DNA sequence: GCATCCGTGAGTCGAGG
DNA sequence: TATAATGGGAGCTGTCACGGATGC
RNA sequence: UCGA
């Protein structure tokens, strides 16, 4: 009961991710701030 | 204009034989044994058929059910043990970078044996349609480069080269050569039919080989 | 068993003088092509437009002949000729005789034709003939008011011997396409929705031609009056 | 297929068939811990049969 | 004259060139109007309409 | 067909990395309540209703349109998970 | 209206009484009106005879037996659920041998199943039929060896269960080889404990090719019989010890014995036939003087080295030839288990006789009746040829007592199926029907008897056949097995006829079933009529000949599946075989004599006839049948009416003035409609549902039980915990919903309460308690509810109560009630069509009338069929029909068209001409002309060559009227379709495949026990399977979190499942699933099969999927 | 077997757009019932979910406003059809549901070849997919119109045939 | 090396009692 | 709790072809 | 047994 290892189940297009640019600068300014 | 006529030709329905059962012969029939009665119906179903016609009939039109209801029973079963033997393929990578490939030959003995002739247009789309080159392959004054996925244009493209002579086989990526462990590769794949672009990594071509195999399993006769 | 029903909205958008669409909804179950079959019938046939009946060309026998110094021929010219729109500004007008003289190096357009009172010409930019050096094109043209679609061999006037007659396109409307699609008006399931999409020349405009078929239909509602 | 008017592309059958040719029979141990006549995959036999040559075996 | 071959050519092509959106819309276009066209068409069968040629 | 779906095909390399892509936006969307959203207020995709055209309930008709933009961007690795969490749950209360 | 039948075939015979197979049969088996010293041998009779006398009192013997009358009638046993029977007594006496004692009484040993009039049973209550089963008849056979070419096998089979199967080989080394229970020993042994010696074997093979040294073993005849007796019993028998009387008891029992080894008595017959010998008994060999005498075998082997050598006059056999394959009929099954359960009651007997007391012992005291009783029960409610009847409609009835099954016990299993077996056999002509057969795996297995068919007392099938003498055909007929008609030449039905005499030099017949022209002076038979080639079903069809069989099939099968309308019509178009089904079936009500009639009621019919007797006929009206399909018999005559004999009294179901009505007779036309008849879907005219066309009455029947309770007892009452009087108001008092009232989907019917499980409140429910302060009430709501898309008008109320008279339950209940409600089904969107032809289509859209097709005069059509339906289909019958219909239309008439002697073109092109001028003539006379429209139609046709130029409008449209096609308006434009259009009457009824029947759908319900999936079935509120081919599909289609839904959160995963409807009923994502609990079964049952499944991570360190909960 | 599934008579479709079918009402009533509560409790069709769903349990309590919020619900979603057998992966595809009275389940005419479905009385089994991911999955992978071509032969799988062959012909 | 017995497999979903 | 009693008795049959162990 |  798994999920499958193809589609989107594929270790190659699975772990990939979403994030919209107002919040990727706002995480931006937190790497480079440390 | 004649609808029968009409619908045959356009391939909405019909095709000439039951055509040929309407408005000529209904032809021969065989014997409970798979033998030929040497009378056929000489009524078609227009005309009308006499009882021992019809009668004669019935053994073949029986016979033609109980194959049909026999093989699909074996279609499904051969379609699972594809299913089964080929599920662990999916496409795992880009490349799994082999030099190896196949050829595939454009040309076939003659049942003659007198020389190689052409094989058929359908046939060599089926063996050519989608598939990413091994080599570079120059033909009328044309490159075809390794990596290229073959569109339909580029095989028929080959057909022609072969016609002239100057390409007997083309080399290309196949799965039976694909060094990919548990999967094969993007390139040794080539096209996913569907989209008739190269496959998704990630599609599991295995149960599409299965079912692609499978599914006119019953239409076999 | 009680049945009310709302008022149905008229909708409308419009593209220039040339295209536009109209949306009826809801309406009753069948009331979509009841409205619509009969309003592309009368658009198509009785709407009231200008077309070109009759042309002569000179030291020009027939139809089918060709004309020194020119490239196009006479058949070509003459359709060039059927794509022209041609609007009467005055409702008393019922044809006028157009006049076309050009010649030499020149590419004639619906422009050069000579002014005519209360005639406008709605596309002076159509194309009708390419001349040459050595080329001359003499041409009068007869257009009339008029409706529907007539064969040059029906109406089959001339106003001289060489004078070539020419499949006469009255109507302004090029095009009359109607869609009826189910809607649904809280849990009435069946109503109608009725979309008219009308092509014109631009001489009448999509709005006014629904409008003015409308108004004949209804003109004809009224001749069940007086036995 | 292509007598009943199937068209059908011969990657399918290609992959199937390479199923079908996914194992082999040892001819003879060499160096390894295998058996004559034992039966295993290509691929094991090829990463086997890759070790023992880059151990010199 | 369109038939089932040349239909599913102009279908492939389509797809090849404008891609799948626009040949769904194509599709649905052919569907329309083939089914619209067939209803008036006056297709129809009799008895009649299977003939026996004299050459039988 | 999706609107656009030969776009949607064109970004990714792979039918399935664009699936998990819209699927995942759609998830932020949803747990976000839509105040992430990088669609402005006309790009807003619209529900009829028998009131009058309200915000589209379906977050993955979101997703792929606000994916047809270019205003969001993919791929692996591009922050710690519990990173981005944390500053999408600052940005937009849940 | 007048009706016009066709065709030049004179019937010399009706068709034999349809339900004979079955009656006739019970009736021979039990013999219930026959004097009980003046019965025969068969039957149940045969049966107490072959397990009586019992030995070893030490002695009881059977005398006699009789069967009562039933303790109930058929109506109130379909009331009560019991079982139509009748009491079996028999005499017996009780004798000990040395005191000479005699104690005779009449034991009772319970009741047998009575066939009621129709052929049907009622076993619990329910209406069932018992099919005929078709089988091997016992006998020798000789077949050739697949193995060896020039060598054959000789197969000796009895009867079903009554002995062994025995080969004769010749084996290569040259012995010969006998074969019983799977083991190969020489035939030598068995011929000399036989008794037969070298000499006399030497003597009687001898001349067969010097083959009879295979035959000659010395140390064989060395012995003596009792010697080559005892060896033959080591030989069959290892490690059981060589006495002489147990030798002598097994080989007997094996071979001699007629309480245990029995061939048929077509057994016997051709045994006798084959090997030209005779037999006294049923058996292979006998017990006589106290040495085995042969019979059988030496014949056999004679014949088998006979057929080896090539000697003339020896040939194998055909085994699926109709004189090898005969038909076990009720009466035959139902001995059979009879017999089994009196074996077992010898048993018990036997068993009995040796224990108690010896002086004292009645026949009373032996005689346990339970095995017998058990026995009969048994066939007829678990038995595999015992079948809930379909009464559906009444040819649904007969032809179901029509059908021969291969399979069930003593027959075929599925596996067993091959094609030899499925096929048609050339014997199969006016025997067995070559059309009617399911599609699917059971082809060629089931099938049904021939029209004129009739099964023989040795079980084979029979046709009947004119004797023609000198070019002369007589009214004699003769019914004929195949083996018997495999002797003449026999002409088919249709030859030319002047007066008796054959007209024709050239005259088509058949010898062995091949066809061949031949001379009338050739001509020892003729066939009796088309009709006997086929079933009854396919006998229905019009226009027949020019059908494909393959959809032909479908026609004569979905008749079976037609819907009894409250307006059903006879079709336009008829075979002449629609009164007969209707008279056999027992549908209608009849005249038993000439009379008055005296009352017409709709209850009732009272008829005074030639005897001045009142005769009152009860009318069964709105019954509920076994498919939900209302029986009910309407009056068609009137008070005073005079009658004869055999006249109509009142029409049953799906029948129309004694004719048979299966549907409506619509007016379609043949065009496709904007893709709403895409790929057999139709379109029909709404137009059909404002008459009441295609509308039909089902009743439901519905059930619930008040039990006694360990928790204390339920009990229905109109009292129910937490409901409103809106919940309460179709209640009576007792809480039995009111006839007449209208329910929906989650009314109540029957209202009840029950006790409690045991309560320990959580803590919410005791503050909740608290907070309204209300005691939980004792008991709740168990209430029998409407299911989810069900309903309609409640008609009857049944109630049985424990503690009054007449009513006992089953243990534990106190009381069952039965709610019955109907429902008149108009025809909508979804169900299923069908005509006679195989043309099935669903009802895609309903047209309001202003949109269908319709011709000049304003009548809009009904249904509108797609010709794309008919080429691929190869099925033209439908057409003609339809022309025909178009005439019948117009001249206001019906048909008679007998299959295959039928109504021919030109006639039907002169009925349509003269249609066309009642269509037309009233036109012109009207004042009206040509149409602008139909001229343009015109213009259309001659283009198409459909009519000649230059003729006026009125000749070209009477051309094509009688091409039958006419000028359709499209009702949307006023535009005519561009061609003329086939239109007219046809023959078409409802299916019972109703959408109404089959939609269903779930968001949550029950799980299964062990594996926590939900439920199959709609009753079951189940869900849909999704399979391993739908996980393939999504495989295929790499959508990894769609399928592992499927697997987990939609199934069985618990945890996963509760916490995903909490998620969407939130508003709230569903949460990633987990382990299923099939899988934790999975590795619970591994475990019980003492294998370790360890669930490990990466560094293979175990995972708990239990979560501590199994581990200690 | 699986819960949030039903099935029905199929029907021709020929309104529909490729990517459509019709889904009868009390189909999806039951099939999306959750989201139906959920629904009906953010509107004033409903106290609370319990209260809907013991509204939605008798068929007289049901009104109208239900059926309109039941609309809003499925907006954006996609069901997948199955017709048994499934031989190939076009045994299942994704469809749009478009609310339609009567029990029976539309389906669009150029899927009737891939289904190898037709109207003799077929059925089709529905299944509605729950989480996000599996309605995206639907959408882009499965969606009728997003299959054109055969993964077998790469030939159009979606094409004219029957009655629209013969009218362009025609 | 070559007969022979034994075990195991032989299409999907749905309906009804 | 006491005459004496001592080896059972249903199988049951129209397939089928594969593979992999078992005997001249 | 029936339906696809
Ligand atoms: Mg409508
Ligand atoms: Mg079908
Ligand atoms: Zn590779």
């Amino acid at each position: 009961g798994r999920l499958i290892p193809a589609g989107t189940g594929s270790d190659f297009v699975r772990f990939t991710q979403v994030v919209d640019q107002k919040t990727l600068k706002a995480i931006e300014e937190a790497r480079k701030e440390a | 204009f004649n609808p029968l006529y009409v619908m045959a030709q356009s391939g909405a329905r019909g095709n000439p034989q039951q055509i040929r059962q309407l408005c000529g012969l209904r032809g021969l029939m065989q014997k409970p044994s798979g033998e030929t009665f040497e009378v056929p119906v000489r009524s078609s179903f227009r005309e009308g058929l006499t009882v021992l016609e019809y009668f004669i009939s019935s053994h073949g039109a029986r016979k033609g059910g109980a194959d049909t209801a026999l093989r699909t029973a074996d279609s499904g079963y051969l379609t699972r043990k594809l299913v089964d033997v080929t599920h662990e393929i999916v496409v795992r990578e880009a490349d799994c970078g082999t030099t190896n490939y196949i050829s595939v030959p454009l040309f076939q003995p003659d049942e003659v044996t007198r020389s190689l002739r052409l094989r058929k247009r359908a046939d060599i789309e089926a063996g050519l349609y989608g598939r990413v080159l091994a080599r570079e392959v120059e033909v009328l004054g044309v490159r075809l480069e390794e990596g290229r996925y073959l569109s339909m244009d580029d095989v028929h493209l080959l057909i022609k080269a072969a016609e002239a002579g100057e390409i007997q086989e083309v080399p290309v990526r196949s799965p039976l050569t694909c060094q990919t462990r548990y999967g094969v590769c993007q390139k040794c794949y080539g096209y996913d039919l569907s989209m008739a672009r190269p496959v998704s990594i990630g599609e599991a071509v295995g149960i599409v080989a299965a079912q692609s195999i499978g599914e006119p399993g019953t239409q076999l006769t | 068993l009680d049945s009310k029903l709302k008022a149905p909205v008229f909708t409308v958008r419009t593209q220039g003088r040339e295209y536009g669409e109209f949306v009826l909804e809801p309406l009753e179950r069948g009331f979509g092509v009841t409205l619509g079959n009969p309003l592309r019938r009368i658009l198509l046939s009785s709407i009231p437009g200008t077309a070109v009946t009759s042309v002569y060309i000179e030291d020009v026998l027939h139809e089918f002949s060709t004309i020194p110094g020119v490239k196009e021929d006479v058949v070509e010219i003459i359709l060039n000729l059927k794509e022209l729109v041609v609007r009467f500004l005055n409702p008393s007008l019922q044809t006028v005789t157009l006049l076309l003289k050009a010649e030499g190096p020149k590419e004639v357009k619906a422009r050069d034709f000579l002014p005519v009172a209360d005639v406008e010409i709605m596309n002076p930019d159509l194309h009708i003939a390419t001349l040459e050096e050595g080329g001359r094109l003499n041409m009068e043209v007869r257009v009339d008011r008029g409706v529907g679609y007539v064969p040059a061999e029906k109406h089959g006037i001339k106003d001289r011997i060489n004078a070539i007659p020419v499949d006469a396109v009255f109507s302004p409307v090029r095009r009359v396409a109607f869609q009826v699609e189910d809607t649904r008006l809280g849990q009435r399931t069946d109503l109608d929705k009725l979309t008219l999409r009308i092509w014109t020349d631009g001489s009448v405009t999509p709005l006014e031609a629904l409008n003015q078929a409308v108004e004949i239909l209804r003109e004809h509602l009224t001749y069940f009056s007086n036995p | 297929y292509r007598a009943q008017g199937v068209k059908l592309h011969d990657k399918h059958i290609e992959i199937v068939v390479r199923q079908m040719m996914k194992y082999v029979e040892v001819t003879d141990p060499g160096d390894s811990r295998l058996l004559e006549g034992q039966v295993l995959e290509k691929w094991d036999v090829e990463a086997l049969n890759e070790r023992l040559i880059a151990e010199g075996k | 004259p369109q038939e089932k071959n040349s239909l599913k050519d102009l279908v492939y092509q389509a797809f090849l060139r404008l891609g799948m959106e626009k040949t769904a819309r194509l599709l649905d276009a052919l569907k329309y109007y083939g089914f619209t066209f067939s209803t008036t068409s006056g297709i129809t069968i009799g008895i009649d309409d299977a003939v026996i040629p004299e050459e039988k | 067909a999706e609107p656009g779906i030969d776009k949607l095909f064109g970004m990714v390399d792979s039918k399935y990395r664009l699936t998990v892509v819209v699927a995942k936006r759609a998830q932020q969307l949803l747990r976000h309540g839509f105040k992430n959203t990088v669609l402005e207020p006309e790009e807003r995709p619209k529900m009829q209703t028998l009131e009058g055209l309200f915000d589209d309930p379906n977050a993955v008709t979101w997703a792929m349109k606000e994916l047809l933009t270019g205003r969001l961007v993919f791929g692996e690795n591009l922050v710690p998970e519990d990173r981005l969490q944390k500053e999408m749950e600052r940005l937009y209360p849940v | 209206m007048e009706i016009k039948r066709f065709g030049r075939i004179r019937e010399v015979i009706p068709l034999p009484p349809l339900t004979e197979i079955q009656v006739e049969s019970y009736r021979r088996a039990l013999q219930a009106d026959v004097p009980p010293e003046k019965r025969e041998n068969v039957g149940i009779q045969a049966a107490f005879r072959e397990t009586f006398p019992i030995e070893e009192g030490l002695v009881l013997d059977f005398l006699e037996y009789r069967l009562g009358e039933p303790p109930f009638p058929q109506d109130e046993c379909r009331e009560k659920d019991l079982t139509y029977q009748a009491p079996l007594y028999a005499r017996l006496q009780l004798i000990h041998k040395d005191t000479g004692l005699i104690k005779e009484d009449e034991v009772f040993l319970g009741h047998i199943p009575l066939m009621t009039e129709d052929g049907s049973f009622i076993i619990n209550g329910a209406d069932r039929v018992i099919v005929s089963q078709i089988h091997r008849s016992p006998g020798v056979y000789f077949t050739p060896d697949p193995a060896r070419p020039g060598r054959y096998i000789a197969s000796i089979i009895p009867l079903p269960k009554r002995g062994p199967w025995i080969d004769l080989e010749v084996e290569p080394n040259g012995v010969v080889s006998m074969k019983v229970n799977k083991r190969k020993f020489p035939l030598v042994l068995l011929l000399r404990v036989l008794g037969y010696d070298q000499e006399t074997l030497a003597r009687e093979l001898g001349a067969y090719g010097e083959l009879v040294q295979g035959l000659m073993d010395e140390s064989v005849f060395a012995m003596r019989p009792e010697e080559a007796l005892i060896r033959l019993f080591t030989l069959l028998r290892p490690g059981d010890p060589p006495k002489r009387d147990k030798a002598v008891a097994y080989v007997y029992g094996l071979i001699a014995d007629p309480r245990r080894y029995d061939l048929g008595e077509a057994g016997r017959y051709k045994a006798e036939e084959k090997l030209g010998i005779r037999l006294s008994g049923r058996t292979l060999a006998r017990f006589e003087d106290g040495e085995f005498k042969d019979e059988v075998f030496l014949p056999t082997l004679r014949y088998l080295f006979a057929l080896t050598a090539g000697v003339p006059g020896h040939e194998v056999d055909d085994i699926d030839h109709l004189g090898n394959r005969r038909i076990r009929t009720v009466g035959e099954l139902m001995t059979d288990q009879f017999r089994v359960g009196l074996a077992r009651l010898a048993r018990g007997v036997r068993e009995r006789m040796l224990m108690g007391s010896e002086d004292s012992l009645t026949p009373a005291k032996l005689v346990n009746s339970r095995p017998l009783e058990a026995a009969i029960r048994e066939f007829f409610s678990r038995s595999q040829l015992s079948q809930f009847k379909d009464e559906t409609n009444p040819l649904s009835s007969l032809r179901h007592k029509r059908r021969i099954s291969a399979l069930g016990p003593g027959g075929l299993t599925r596996e067993r199926a091959g094609f030899d077996v499925r096929d048609v056999h050339r014997t199969h002509y006016g025997r067995i029907c070559p059309v009617e057969t399911p599609e699917g795996a059971n082809i060629g297995l089931i099938t049904s008897l021939a029209a004129y068919a009739r099964v023989d007392e040795l079980g084979f099938i029979r046709t009947p056949y004119r004797r023609v003498v000198g070019g002369v055909v007589t009214d004699e007929v003769v019914y004929m097995t195949a083996t018997e008609e495999d002797r003449y030449t026999i002409a088919q039905a249709n030859t030319p006829l002047e007066g008796n005499r054959i007209a024709a030099e050239r005259v088509v017949a058949r010898r062995k079933g091949e066809p061949v022209i031949v001379s009338p002076e050739e001509v020892e038979f003729m066939d009796v009529s088309p009709k006997q080639v086929f079933s009854v079903n396919t006998n229905l069809i019009p226009f027949l000949e020019h059908d494909d069989a393959n959809r032909a099939l479908m026609g004569s099968n979905m008749q079976t599946q037609a819907v009894p309308l409250i307006r059903a019509q006879a079709p336009v178009v008829m075979t002449g075989l629609e009164e007969r089904v209707v008279r056999d079936s027992l549908a209608a009500l009849y005249a038993e004599e000439d009379g008055e009639v005296a009352k017409v009621d709709g209850n009732r019919i009272v008829v005074r006839y030639e005897d001045g007797r009142l005769v009152e006929y009860p009318l069964r009206r709105f019954y509920r049948s076994n498919q939900g399909t209302a029986l009910d018999q309407r009056p068609r005559v009137v008070v005073g009416q005079r009658v004869r004999k055999g006249d109509l009294l009142a029409d049953g179901p799906a029948s129309e003035n004694g004719f048979l009505a299966l549907g409506q007779n619509v007016l379609v036309a043949i065009m496709p409609f904007d893709g709403y008849n895409f790929e057999d879907a139709i379109v029909i005219s709404e137009e059909l549902l404002k008459r009441d066309f295609y509308t039909s009455i089902h009743i439901e029947r519905y059930e619930i039980e008040a039990r006694d309770t360990k928790l204390g007892p339920e009990r229905i009452t109109r009292d129910i915990p937490h409901l409103s009087e809106a919940a309460l108001r179709d209640l009576d008092e007792e809480g039995v919903v009111r006839i007449g009232a209208e329910v929906k989907p989650g009314d109540i019917l029957v209202g009840r309460t029950s006790f409690k499980g045991e309560s320990e409140p959580t803590p919410e429910e005791r503050l909740l308690r608290s907070i309204f302060g209300e005691k939980a009430r004792d008991v709740k709501d168990t209430s029998l509810r409407v299911p989810p898309g069900e309903g309609g008008i409640v008609v009857r109320t049944v109630r049985l109560r424990r503690g009054d008279p007449g009513v006992e339950l089953k243990p534990g209940v106190r009381e069952v009630v039965r709610v019955y409600v109907a429902q008149k089904r108009k025809l909508q969107v979804g169900d299923k069509l069908a005509n006679r032809h195989g043309n099935k289509g669903v009802v895609a859209k309903i047209l309001p009338v202003e949109d269908m097709p319709h011709l000049p005069d304003g009548t809009p059509v009904d249904v509108i069929l797609n010709p794309l339906g008919v080429p691929s289909r190869m099925n033209l019958g439908q057409i003609l029909e339809t022309h025909l219909g178009l005439a019948g239309y117009f001249l206001g008439q019906r048909y008679i068209s007998p299959i295959f002697d039928g109504a021919k073109e030109p006639e039907i092109k002169e009925l349509l001409a003269q249609a066309f001028e009642v269509y037309f003539g009233k036109r012109k006379g009207e004042g009206f002309g040509v149409d602008k429209r139909e001229v343009e139609v015109l213009r259309r046709a001659e283009k198409l060559g459909l009519v000649t130029p230059g003729k006026t409008p009125e000749e070209q449209l009477k051309e094509l009227f009688l091409q039958g096609k006419v000028v359709l308006y499209d009702g949307r434009t006023g535009e005519p379709i561009e061609g003329p259009i086939v239109v007219g009457q046809m023959f078409i009824m409802k299916l019972y495949h109703m959408v109404e029947d089959k939609m269903h759908a779930r968001s949550t319900g029950p799980y299964s026990l062990i594996t926590q999936q939900p439920l199959g079935g709609k009753a079951q509120f189940g869900g849909q399977r999704f399979g391993e081919m739908e996980v393939w599909a999504l495989e295929a289609y790499g959508a990894a979190h769609t399928l592992q839904e499927m697997l987990t959160l939609k199934s069985d995963d618990i945890e996963g499942r509760n916490a995903a409807y909490e998620a969407i009923i939130k508003g709230e994502d569903v949460p990633e699933p987990s382990v299923p609990e099939s899988f934790r079964v999975l590795v619970k049952e591994l475990q019980a099969l003492a294998l370790d499944v360890q669930t490990l991570d990466e560094k293979d360190n175990p995972v708990d999927i239990f979560e501590g909960l199994a581990s200690k | 077997r699986v819960d949030y599934s039903g099935r029905s008579v199929i029907v021709v479709g020929p309104q529909l757009k490729l990517h459509q079918c019709g889904l009868p009402k009390r189909m999806a009533l039951e099939l999306f019932k959750p989201f139906l509560l959920k629904k009906m409790e953010e509107k004033g069709i409903a106290p609370n979910v319990k209260a809907a769903r013991r509204m939605l349990e008798r068929q007289r309590d049901i009104k109208d406003e239900v059926w309109d919020a039941l609309e809003e619900v499925i907006h954006g979603k996609v069901v997948l059809l199955n017709r048994a057998p499934t031989l190939h992966r076009l045994g299942i595809q994704a469809f749009q549901p478009v609310l339609v009275e009567g029990q029976s389940i539309q389906l669009h005419p150029l899927v009737c070849e891939a289904f190898n479905a037709d109207f003799d009385g077929d059925q089709m089994a529905v299944h509605v997919p729950l989480s996000s991911f599996a309605q995206a999955e639907a959408r882009i992978q499965m969606l009728s119109a997003h299959n054109l071509l055969s993964p077998a032969s790469g030939e159009p799988l979606a094409k004219p045939s029957r009655d629209i062959i013969l009218g362009l012909y025609y």
